[PDB]
RNA sequence: CUCGA
DNA sequence: GCATCCGTGAGTCGAGG
DNA sequence: CGTGTCAGTAGTGTCACGGATGC
C-alpha cells in the first residue's frame, strides 16, 4: 500500500529523553545518600538485571542477606524520593 | 516591447476596462519573472559562496 | 571531496573520488560544519581557540 | 583523459576490479525502515523494493543455474539482475526507471545525496535545532536598538529548563521533576522566576531569505505580554522586514562562547554599518526621515 | 437601486451604464458539467430547447460507446442500456459525520446475445455507488467536502509551430496530431529541408516511408509534393522503397523484438489511427481537424476517427507553411489560411469540467471490466451465463473511488468564508494529469492571453509558484458542450447597439471586432463617437469606424472574477495590490457577527447567494414558526418547507460556519428570497470584514511601515473577534499486549486533572480546557521487557504493581484553548464500523473566542496589508471633534508606493455613507451632480452604496459630496470638503497640528492569526532516521537553521554559536541530553560530541560500494563505536 | 570519541570488504510477519543479520532480559544487544 | 497539493 | 574531423493535507 | 495441484550549457 519515500506517510519520531533523564539524575541523588553495600546491590539487581543467587555469588553473601538489602535499600530510596517532593 | 498606445488616464482618474486590462500584462509577468530571476540569483549566491 | 560532493554533481564527484582513492584532510569551513569541528574562521582559529 | 583515468589505477594499489560487484552491500534496516499504517497496512520505503527485486532475481538465477536451464533464458535472467542492481544503486541512470505504484520512480541509494532533498544540503549543509521558535514580527519604537520584545509564553518554553533550575533554588518547587510539571502547568511562580532568567541572556533574531550576515542578529530579550515578537524599526533595513505578516526565528545561545559571540560580534548595536559598503543601515529610513 | 429581483436590501448604485444581462449562475460550471454526465432532467430539458435531438448523457454515452462486447467469433454479446439511480443512501450531513461518501446506487439494464443459441436473457445489473453531487456543487468523500476543479488542458487537433533553429538560424516548421485518446503522431521539417514523422515518441523516419505503408505508390508521392523542392529531397534521400517494406520498417520502430509479418503490422497501422478501438478523435477534436484543415466543413460530425485524407492534407498544409506559403485548399476542400497556432488561445485551449473528469475515469473503469466480461465469456458454458456472471464491477468502482481519492482536481475545498468556496469551485487549473506539469511550464503558459477577456479573470490568481497555472473563471463567462469557453456579447446591428445577445467562443470572437463596454451610446443605440476603443484579434486596440463594430461587452466587470469585481474603486489600483485584494477577501475569518460595507459594489449580494451558506426559500410563503434551530414556511399551496439552520459548525479550515434567521413569525417572504444568512453575511451580502473609522496618519512610530494600530474598543465589543473550532481525534486499538481501553482510571494522576472528566473518561461538555489538559484518558498495556532499569527500580520503590499501563491521553496541543461543545463517540462493541483493529473513536470539538490580538494580519480590498502593532487603549487615540475616538490608524508612507488609491477613495465615499448629503437643489442641479441619479442627491447616515467596478463613483462627484456631508446631531461639520478632520491628540491633549483624512474603511480579520502562527520549543520529538528535530508547529518541532543561516554565522566568524547549533542543540544524540542535564544541574555547557546525521551519510556511502574511513593524525582507522564481522 | 581526527578517505568497496562488513546474507526476500510483526529468518530484517527489534529481546523469545548481556542465541542466531545496532549493521546480497 | 514573507 | 545528445543545474522559511 | 480456440504498451508544453558520444 504505501512508500515512505511516497508523500502522504508520516515519518517515524521518537520522544525526547527529559522525563528519563530527570528520573535517572533524581535516581542518582537517592543512590548516593546509600551505604555501599546497599548501593552495591540495587546496582546489581535493576542496572545489571541478574538474579538474586548471582548476586549473592558475586558480593559472597546469603541468599537471605541480598533479599534483605534490596528490601532495605528500596525503601530508603523512597524515603529519600518522598522527603524531595517525587511524585508517587 | 511598449504598447504603441498608452494609458492616458491616471489612477486618480480612473483606467478604462481595455486600459487596466493592458496594464495586466507587464504586471503579471513582472511578477512572473520575478520568482525565476529570483531562483538564479540564490543560485548564483550558492555558487560565488 | 566532501567540500565538493555538496554543492554540484555528487555522483560525478563521488566516482572520481573513489577512483582516485582521495582522501580529504578535514581542514575548511564546509567540512568542519558537516562534522561538527569549529570552523577554522573568526574565534575558530588557533590563534583565538 | 584516458590517463587520467588508468594512472590512479596504477598509483593507488586498488584494483579496477572492483567496479564489477560479486557481492552487493545492504543498509542496515533503520535507514529504510518500513512503518506500520494506522489503517492496519504497511509502508516500506523504496530502498527495501529494491533490494527485494535483487533477491528475487538473482534466487531465481540460482535455480537455473542449478536446472541446467536454457543459455538463453540464465542469459535473460542475468540481464535482468543487473538492471536490477543497476536500479537499487541509481534507479534511472540508463533508460526509464523502475516505476513503483502511480508511476512513480523509486528512489534508489543515490537519490539519498542527490540535490536539495540529498543528504548533504538537507540534513549536513543545514539542519533543524532545538531551543528554537518562531512568530509574527511586531515594530516597537520604544524599544532600544539593542533590545526586541519577545512574547512571555515564548520565553517560557524557550528558557524552560533554566526556569525549572532557578524554580527549584528558589524552592517554588521540591524537585526538578515538579518543577517541570509546574512550568508545563504555567503556575504563577514562573513569570516572576523567568524575569530573572532572561537577563541579559541574548538570543537571534533571523528572517529569512539570510541575504547577508545582518539577516541574523542579536537583541536583549524583554518580556512583553502578547504573542507577536517586538521589532526595533532601524533593523529593518538589515532584515528588509516589512509588517505585513512577516515572521521570524529566534534562536537561543546555551553556551558561554555562544553567548559571547551573540554579545560581541552578533549585537545589533554592534552592526550599524553594512559590511558590503561600510554606509550605516540603522539610520532613519521612513517616518524617522521626514519626521526630522 | 441595485439588485431589485430577489427582495435584497436597498444598496444605490453609481451606475452610468445600464446592466442588459443578469449574472448567470455562479454555480453552473460544477452543476451543468455533472447533470450531464448523470443525464437528469434539467439537462436533458435544457438541450431539449437548446436544439438537441435525442441528447445523450455522459453515462448513456460510455455505454453506448461500449456496447456492445463480442469475441473473436462473434457467438457471445454484451450489451448495456437505460442507466438510472435509486434514492441516496445517506443525508448530506450524516456522511459529514459518519464519514461515509455521499452516493446513489447505480441500475442498469444488461442483456446476453447468443448467435448461436438464438435466446436472450435481460435482466437490471448494480453497477455500483455512485457518488453525487450536493446541491452546493460539492461531493463528500468520507466525509469531507471536495471541489472537483475544472481543468485548462489542450484541445484535441492539428497544430502547428513555427520555431528557429539553435546551430543553423534558419526557421522551422512542426505539426502535432493531439488525438482525444489514443497514439501521438507528430511532423516536422528539420534543418536540413528534409520531412520526417515521430509515431508515438519512436524514431524519426522520413515522411514518405509512412506514405509507402499506406498504399501510396511512389508516383502520386511525386504527384501531390511536386511544387516544393523539400518533398523531392525526401522522396530521393529515402532509404527503402516498396509498399510492403516500409510497413515492416515500421513495424521493427515501434514493436521492435517481434517478427514483422506484412499482415502483423497491417493490423497494427489500421488499428492504432483508423479503428474506433485504439484511437479517437472527439466531436471537439474532429471538428477543430475538419476547420484547421478545411476539410468536410460542411459535413455532419459522423467519423469519430482520423482518417488518411487527413494525414495527407496535414503533410500538404505544412511543407506550404515551410517555404512562405499562406494560403491552402485540400484537393476537394474549402480554402483555409497557411498559419501556426497559439496553443495558448482560448480556441484552442480547452476548459474539461466535472463531468468529463468523472466520465473519463467511468470510461477506464468499464474497459477494465470490459477485459473481465471478455474474459468470463470464454471460460464459462454458454447456456448458464447471465449479466450478472459476466460482470465484476471491481475495477469499476476503483475507478472512481481513485479518482475523487487521490487527484490534482479532486481538491479539499477551501473553507475559508463562503467566497473562498464560490471561487474554488470556478478555479480552473491548467496542473493535473493531461496538463503539464510544474517543471513543464515556462512564462509563457503562465501570463495574460487576449483571448482571456471576458473568460478567465486577468487579476485573480495566487502569487506564489502557482501563478498563471491557476486562474479564475470570468462572470459572465460559461462552457459550451465542445469546452471552450464562451462569453456574452451585445449584436451590433448597424453601429446600433442591440438588446440581443449571443455568445461567443474564442476563435468566434476572433472573427469579429468588438467595442469596449464603456462605449458613450446613444438613447437609440448609435454610437457617440465614429471611433471608439475596440479590441481585436492578436490583441490590437485601437479606434475604428462606429460601422465596424460588430458587437459589445455586456457589462464592464465582464472580465474580471467574482471576487475581482468586488474591490471597489478597482480602476484605481494596481494590478499588483487589486491581485492581493481578491486573494485575501478569500482569506477572510467569519466573525462573531458580521456588518455589511457601507462601499459596495453590488456583487456582495450575488456572491453570496450562489455561494450556498445562506439559506433562501424555494417557494413562496408565509413564516409558521421561526426557532434558532430550524424555519418553517407555510406554502400557498399549503405545504410546509422546513429549513434547518447549521449552527457553529467546523468549516474545513476551522472558521465558525454558523447559520441565523433573519426573518420572524408571519413575514410574506417571496420565493428566491434570503430567509436566513450563513458566516460572513448581512442581510444576504457578503460581510467579510467591519467598517472602522480610520485616519491616516503616523503615530509615534506604532504604525511604522504597514504596522496597524487598532483602539481597544474593537477589543472591548467583540468588533474583530472571530469563532474558531478545532477538531481533535483518538482511538482505542487492540495492541499485540492487551487492548487500549478508554479510562478515567489513568496510573499516577490525581484527582484534580480528572475532575472534568465524566466517568468514561471523556471530558465534559462546556468544560474549559488550556494546553495540557486531558480530553480522552487512554492506557495502552505495555511489557515488562520494555522497561528502563531507573524506571523498574523507580516502579519497586514506589510499590506500585499492575501498573503494567502507560499513559497515552489525549491531552490539549500548545496554543489551543476553548469550551468542549461537542463530543462524537464511536464504539465497535456499539455496531459501530472501525477500522480492522480498533475498539473506540472519541472525537471532541474544542471551541475558542478569538478577541484581535497584537501581531493578527488585517487587510483590506486593495491589496492593504499588516498585522497588528499596537491596540492602545480608547482614550490615546487620536479622537475627533465631538470625542468620537478613530478606530484604527493607517500609516501615510505606504499609500503612495503601492498605487491603491482606491484605499484613499473608499475613505472618502465611506465617511459620506457614514454621514450623509445633501446635494443643494436651489438654483437647479449644480455640474458636478449633474451625471449621478436622482436616488444620489439625498442620504441617510449609515446608507448603502455601490461603486461597480470599471464603473461607479468619479472623483468630480465623490469631491463634490465632500463638500455637502451632513451634519452630526450637534449640527457641526467635522470633516472639511477636502476630505481631511481636525484631531486630538489623546495622549497628552493638543490637537493636532494639520487636518488628517478621516473616514470608514472596509477591513476584513485575515487567517493569519498570532494564536496559531507562535511557536516555540525548548526540546521533544526527534525524526527517528536522522535523529534531528521534527518539523512542523503541530509536530511540536523546531524551527531550521538553513544553509543560508550558516553563512551567516560563518561571516560573523561566530564558530561557536555555529557549532552548538549544528550539534548539541540538534542530532547529538548525546550531546543534547548532557546538554539538559548541565543546565538543571547548573554545570556549564559540555563539548559537542559527533552528529549522528554524518554516521548515517558513513553508512549510506557504503551501502554504495564506497570505502570510507575517518583517519586520525597518525593515519589509523578509528571506529565509531561499532565493528565488523564477516 | 573525540573530534579530532585528520583525514577522511574514500576508496572502492572490494566485493571481500562487502563481506568484511556483512553479519550474514540476506537470502529470502521477504520482509516481517504481517500478523506477530516479527521479521522473517534471512529477510530484509533478519534479527540474526542486523539486531533484535527490542532491546535484549531475541527472535526464538528465549532471551528477553538484560542478564544475558551478548549472548548469541543458539536456536535463532540472534545477538542480545540494543536495537541502536539496526542502524549500522551491514548486510550483504551474494550475486550467482 | 494549497497558501503566507 | 564535427554535429549530436546526454547530463547537469535551476532562492530561503513557514502553515494545513 | 495445473493452466491452453485470437487474446497486445504508459505517456507525451522547461531550458541553458558544456563535453563526451557518435556517423
Ligand atoms: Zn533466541
Amino acid at each position: 500500500v504505501g512508500s515512505t519515500d511516497q508523500s502522504g506517510t508520516p515519518e517515524q519520531s521518537t520522544p525526547d529523553e527529559v522525563n528519563a533523564a530527570l528520573d535517572r539524575l533524581l535516581i542518582a541523588d537517592a543512590l548516593a545518600q546509600l551505604s555501599a553495600e546497599h548501593r552495591a546491590v540495587i546496582q546489581r539487581s535493576y542496572y545489571r538485571g541478574w538474579s538474586t543467587a548471582q548476586i549473592a555469588t558475586d558480593l559472597g553473601i546469603a541468599e537471605g542477606t541480598v533479599k534483605s538489602r534490596l528490601h532495605y535499600a528500596v525503601r530508603a530510596l523512597r524515603l529519600t524520593l518522598q522527603e524531595l517532593g517525587v511524585t508517587r | 516591447e511598449f504598447i504603441p498606445r498608452p494609458v492616458k488616464s491616471s489612477f486618480r482618474e480612473g483606467l478604462t476596462v481595455l486600459e487596466y486590462f493592458i496594464n495586466t500584462h507587464g504586471a503579471r509577468k513582472g511578477l512572473a519573472d520575478t520568482a525565476l530571476r529570483t531562483a538564479d540569483s540564490g543560485y548564483l549566491t550558492r555558487r560565488l559562496v | 571531496w566532501l567540500s565538493a560532493a555538496s554543492f554540484q554533481e555528487t555522483t560525478r564527484v563521488l566516482t572520481d573520488a573513489a577512483i582516485n582513492c582521495r582522501s580529504d584532510k578535514l581542514n575548511g569551513l564546509k567540512e568542519n560544519v558537516i562534522i561538527g569541528k569549529l570552523i577554522p574562521a573568526g574565534t575558530g582559529i588557533n590563534r583565538y581557540r | 583523459k584516458r590517463l587520467k583515468v588508468v594512472a590512479a589505477f596504477q598509483q593507488s594499489g586498488n584494483s579496477p576490479m572492483g567496479m564489477v560487484l560479486d557481492a552487493v552491500p545492504v543498509i542496515p534496516p533503520e535507514l529504510r525502515p518500513m512503518v506500520q499504517l494506522d489503517g492496519g497496512r504497511f509502508a516500506t520505503s523504496d530502498l527495501n523494493d529494491l533490494y527485494r527485486r535483487v533477491i528475487n532475481r538473482n534466487n531465481r538465477l540460482k535455480r537455473l543455474i542449478d536446472l541446467g536451464a536454457p543459455e538463453i533464458i540464465v542469459n535473460n535472467e542475468k540481464r535482468m539482475l543487473q538492471e536490477s542492481v543497476d536500479a537499487l544503486f541509481d534507479n534511472g541512470r540508463r533508460g526509464r526507471p523502475v516505476t513503483g505504484p502511480g508511476n512513480r520512480p523509486l528512489k534508489s541509494l543515490s537519490d539519498l545525496l542527490k540535490g536539495k532533498q540529498g543528504r548533504f544540503r538537507q540534513n549536513l549543509l543545514g539542519k533543524r535545532v532545538d531551543y528554537s521558535g518562531r512568530s509574527v514580527i511586531v515594530v516597537g519604537p520604544q524599544l532600544k536598538l539593542h533590545q526586541c520584545g519577545l512574547p512571555k509564553l515564548m520565553a517560557l518554553e524557550l528558557f524552560k529548563p533554566f526556569v525549572m533550575k532557578r524554580l527549584v533554588d528558589l524552592n517554588h518547587a521540591q524537585n526538578i521533576k515538579s518543577a517541570k510539571r509546574m512550568v508545563e502547568r504555567q503556575r504563577p511562580q514562573v513569570w516572576d522566576v523567568l524575569e530573572e532568567v532572561i537577563a541579559e541572556h541574548p538570543v537571534l533574531l533571523n528572517r529569512a531569505p539570510t541575504l547577508h550576515r545582518l539577516g541574523i542578529q542579536a537583541f536583549e530579550p524583554m518580556l512583553v505580554e502578547g504573542k507577536a515578537i517586538q521589532l526595533h524599526p532601524l533593523v529593518c533595513e538589515a532584515f528588509n522586514a516589512d509588517f505585513d505578516g512577516d515572521q521570524m526565528a529566534v534562536h537561543l545561545p546555551l553556551s558561554a562562547e555562544a553567548q559571547a559571540e551573540a554579545r560581541i560580534l552578533m549585537l545589533s548595536s554592534n552592526n550599524i554599518l553594512s559590511p558590503a559598503s561600510g554606509r550605516p543601515l540603522a539610520m532613519p529610513r521612513l517616518d524617522m526621515v521626514t519626521g526630522l | 437601486s441595485n439588485n431589485s429581483v430577489p427582495g435584497a436590501p436597498n444598496r444605490v448604485s453609481f451606475a452610468k451604464l445600464r446592466e442588459p444581462l443578469e449574472v448567470p449562475g455562479l454555480l453552473d460550471v460544477q452543476t451543468d458539467s455533472f447533470e450531464w454526465l448523470i443525464g437528469s432532467p434539467r439537462w436533458r430539458e435544457s438541450a431539449a430547447e437548446r436544439g438537441d435531438v435525442n441528447p445523450v448523457g455522459g453515462l448513456e454515452e460510455v455505454l453506448y460507446e461500449l456496447s456492445p462486447i463480442e469475441d473473436f467469433s462473434g457467438s457471445m454479446s454484451l450489451s448495456f442500456s437505460d442507466p438510472r439511480f435509486d434514492d441516496v443512501k445517506a443525508p448530506v450531513d450524516e456522511c459529514k459525520d459518519k464519514d461515509m461518501t455521499y452516493a446513489a446506487p447505480l441500475f442498469v439494464t444488461a442483456e446476453f446475445i447468443n448467435n448461436n443459441t438464438g435466446e436472450i436473457k435481460s435482466q437490471t445489473v448494480f453497477m455500483g455507488d455512485f457518488p453525487m453531487m450536493t446541491e452546493k456543487g460539492t461531493f463528500i468523500i468520507n466525509g469531507t467536502e471536495r471541489v472537483v476543479v475544472s481543468q485548462l488542458v489542450r484541445s484535441p487537433g492539428v497544430y502547428f509551430d513555427e520555431t528557429i533553429d539553435k546551430s543553423t538560424d534558419k526557421t522551422l516548421h512542426s505539426v502535432k496530431v493531439i488525438p482525444s485518446r489514443g497514439a501521438w503522431l507528430e511532423f516536422d521539417v528539420d534543418k536540413r529541408d528534409t520531412v520526417g514523422v515521430r509515431i508515438d515518441r519512436k524514431r524519426r523516419q522520413p515522411v514518405t516511408v509512412l506514405l509507402k505503408a499506406l498504399g501510396w505508390t511512389s508516383e502520386q508521392i511525386v504527384e501531390r509534393f511536386g511544387f516544393s523542392e523539400i518533398m523531392r529531397s525526401t522522396l530521393e534521400k529515402d532509404n527503402t522503397v516498396g509498399t510492403d517494406e516500409a510497413l515492416l520498417d515500421i513495424y521493427r520502430k515501434l514493436r521492435p523484438g517481434e517478427p514483422p509479418t506484412k499482415e502483423s503490422a497491417q493490423t497494427l497501422l489500421e488499428n492504432l489511427f483508423f479503428k474506433e478501438k485504439r484511437y479517437d478523435l472527439a466531436r471537439v477534436g474532429r471538428y477543430k481537424v475538419n476547420k484547421k484543415l478545411g476539410l468536410h466543413v460542411g459535413e455532419p460530425i459522423t467519423s469519430s476517427t482520423l482518417t488518411e485524407e487527413d494525414v495527407v492534407a496535414t503533410i500538404e498544409y505544412l511543407v506550404r507553411l515551410h517555404e512562405g506559403q499562406t494560403t491552402m485548399t485540400v484537393p476537394g476542400g474549402v480554402e483555409v489560411p497557411v498559419e501556426t497556432d497559439d496553443i495558448d488561445h482560448f480556441g484552442n485551449r480547452r476548459l474539461r469540467t466535472v463531468g468529463e473528469l468523472i466520465q473519463n475515469q467511468i470510461r477506464v473503469g468499464m474497459s477494465r471490466m470490459e477485459r473481465v466480461v471478455r474474459e468470463r465469456m470464454t471460460t464459462q458454458d454458454v447456456e448458464a451465463i447471465t449479466p450478472q456472471t459476466l460482470i465484476n464491477i471491481r475495477p469499476v468502482v476503483a475507478a472512481i473511488k481513485e479518482f475523487f481519492g487521490t487527484s490534482q482536481l479532486s481538491q479539499f475545498m477551501d473553507q475559508n468564508n463562503p467566497l473562498s468556496g464560490l471561487t474554488h469551485k470556478r478555479r480552473l487549473s491548467a496542473l493535473g494529469p493531461g496538463g503539464l506539469s510544474r517543471e513543464r511550464a515556462g512564462l509563457e503558459v503562465r501570463d495574460v492571453h487576449p483571448s482571456h477577456y471576458g473568460r478567465m479573470c486577468p487579476i485573480e490568481t495566487p502569487e506564489g509558484p502557482n501563478i498563471g497555472l491557476i486562474g479564475s473563471l470570468s462572470v459572465y463567462a460559461r462552457v459550451n458542450p465542445f469546452g471552450f469557453i464562451e462569453t456574452p456579447y451585445r449584436k451590433v446591428v448597424d453601429g446600433v447597439v442591440s438588446d440581443e445577445i449571443v455568445y461567443l467562443t474564442a476563435d468566434e470572437e476572433d472573427r469579429h471586432v468588438v467595442a469596449q463596454a464603456n462605449s458613450p451610446i446613444d438613447a437609440d443605440g448609435r454610437f457617440v463617437e465614429p471611433r471608439v476603443l475596440v479590441r481585436r484579434k492578436a490583441g490590437e486596440v485601437e479606434y475604428v469606424p462606429s460601422s465596424e463594430v460588430d458587437y459589445m461587452d455586456v457589462s464592464p466587470r465582464q472580465m474580471v472574477s467574482v471576487a475581482t469585481a468586488m474591490i471597489p474603486f478597482l480602476e484605481h489600483d494596481d494590478a499588483n495590490r487589486a491581485l492581493m485584494g481578491a486573494n485575501m477577501q478569500r482569506q477572510a475569518v467569519p466573525l462573531v457577527r458580521s456588518e455589511a460595507p457601507l462601499v459596495g459594489t453590488g456583487m456582495e449580494l450575488r456572491a453570496a447567494i450562489d455561494a450556498g451558506d445562506v439559506v433562501v426559500a424555494e417557494e413562496s410563503g408565509v413564516i409558521e414558526e421561526v426557532s434558532a434551530d430550524y424555519i418553517t414556511v407555510m406554502h400557498d399551496n399549503g405545504t410546509r418547507r422546513t429549513y434547518r439552520m447549521r449552527k457553529f459548525a467546523r468549516s474545513n479550515h476551522g472558521t465558525c460556519a454558523n447559520q441565523c434567521p433573519i426573518v420572524d413569525a408571519g413575514d410574506r417572504v417571496e420565493a428566491g428570497q434570503v430567509i436566513a444568512d450563513g458566516p460572513c453575511t448581512d442581510d444576504g451580502e457578503m460581510a467579510l470584514g467591519k467598517n472602522l473609522l480610520v485616519a491616516i496618519m503616523p503615530w509615534e512610530g506604532h504604525n511604522y511601515e504597514d504596522a496597524i494600530i487598532l483602539s481597544n474598543r474593537l477589543v472591548e465589543e467583540d468588533v474583530l473577534t472571530s469563532i474558531h473550532i478545532e477538531e481533535h481525534e483518538i482511538d482505542a486499538r487492540d495492541t499485540k499486549l492487551g487492548a487500549e481501553e478508554i479510562t478515567r482510571d489513568i496510573p499516577n494522576i490525581s484527582d484534580e486533572v480528572l475532575a472534568d472528566l465524566d466517568e468514561r473518561g471523556i471530558v465534559r461538555i462546556g468544560a474549559e480546557v488550556r494546553d495540557g489538559d486531558i480530553l480522552v484518558g487512554k492506557v495502552t498495556p505495555k511489557g515488562e521487557t520494555e522497561l528502563t532499569p531507573e524506571e523498574r527500580l523507580l516502579r519497586a520503590i514506589f510499590g506500585e504493581k499492575a501498573r503494567e499501563v502507560r499513559d497515552t491521553s489525549l491531552k490539549v496541543p500548545h496554543g489551543e484553548s476553548g469550551k468542549v461543545i461537542g463530543i462524537r463517540v464511536f464504539s465497535r462493541e456499539d455496531e459501530d464500523e472501525l477500522p480492522a483493529g480498533v475498539n473506540e473513536l472519541v472525537r471532541v470539538y474544542v471551541a475558542q473566542k478569538r478577541k484581535i490580538s497584537d501581531g493578527d494580519k488585517l487587510a483590506g480590498r486593495h491589496g492593504n496589508k499588516g498585522v497588528i502593532g499596537k491596540i492602545l487603549p480608547v482614550e490615546d487615540m487620536p479622537f475627533l471633534a465631538d470625542g468620537t475616538p478613530v478606530d484604527i490608524i493607517l500609516n501615510t508612507h505606504g499609500v503612495p508606493r503601492r498605487m491603491n488609491i482606491g484605499q484613499i477613495l473608499e475613505t472618502h465615499l465611506g465617511w459620506c455613507a457614514h454621514s450623509g448629503w445633501k446635494v443643494d437643489a436651489a438654483k437647479g442641479v449644480p455640474d458636478w451632480a449633474a451625471r449621478l441619479p436622482d436616488e444620489l442627491l439625498e442620504a441617510q447616515p449609515n446608507a448603502i452604496v455601490s461603486t461597480p467596478v470599471f464603473d461607479g463613483a468619479q472623483e468630480a462627484e465623490l469631491q463634490g459630496l465632500l463638500s455637502c456631508t451632513l451634519p452630526n446631531r450637534d449640527g457641526d461639520v467635522l470633516v472639511d470638503a477636502d476630505g481631511k478632520a481636525m484631531l486630538f491628540d489623546g495622549r497628552s491633549g493638543e490637537p493636532f497640528p494639520y487636518p488628517v483624512t478621516v473616514g470608514y474603511m472596509y477591513i476584513m480579520k485575515l487567517h493569519h492569526l498570532v494564536d496559531d502562527k507562535i511557536h516555540a520549543r525548548s526540546t521533544g520529538p526527534y525524526s527517528m532516521i536522522t535523529q534531528q528535530p521534527l518539523g512542523g508547529k503541530a509536530q511540536f518541532g523546531g524551527q531550521r537553521f538553513g544553509e543560508m543561516e550558516c553563512w551567516a554565522m560563518q561571516a560573523y566568524g561566530a564558530a561557536y554559536t555555529l557549532q552548538e547549533l549544528l550539534t548539541i542543540k540538534s542530532d547529538d544524540t548525546v550531546g543534547r541530553v548532557k546538554v539538559y542535564e548541565a543546565i538543571v544541574k547548573g554545570e556549564n555547557i559540555p563539548e559537542p560530541g559527533i552528529p549522528e546525521s554524518f554516521k548515517v551519510l558513513l553508512k549510506e556511502l557504503q551501502s554504495l560500494c564506497l570505502n570510507v574511513e575517518v583517519l586520525s593524525s597518525d593515519g589509523a582507522a578509528i571506529e565509531l563505536r561499532e565493528g565488523e564481522d564477516e | 570519541d573525540v573530534n579530532f581526527f585528520d583525514e577522511l578517505r574514500i576508496g572502492l568497496a572490494t566485493a571481500e570488504d562487502i563481506r568484511q562488513w556483512s553479519y550474514g546474507e540476506v537470502k529470502k526476500p521477504e520482509t516481517i510477519n504481517y500478523r506477530t510483526l516479527k521479521p522473517e529468518k534471512d529477510g530484509l530484517f533478519c534479527e540474526k543479520i542486523f539486531g533484535p527489534t527490542r532491546d535484549w529481546e531475541c527472535y526464538c523469545g528465549k532471551y528477553k532480559r538484560v542478564r544475558f548481556k551478548g549472548i548469541i542465541c543458539e536456536r535463532c542466531g540472534v545477538e542480545v544487544t540494543r536495537a541502536k545496532v539496526r542502524r549500522e549493521r551491514m548486510g550483504h546480497i551474494e550475486l550467482a
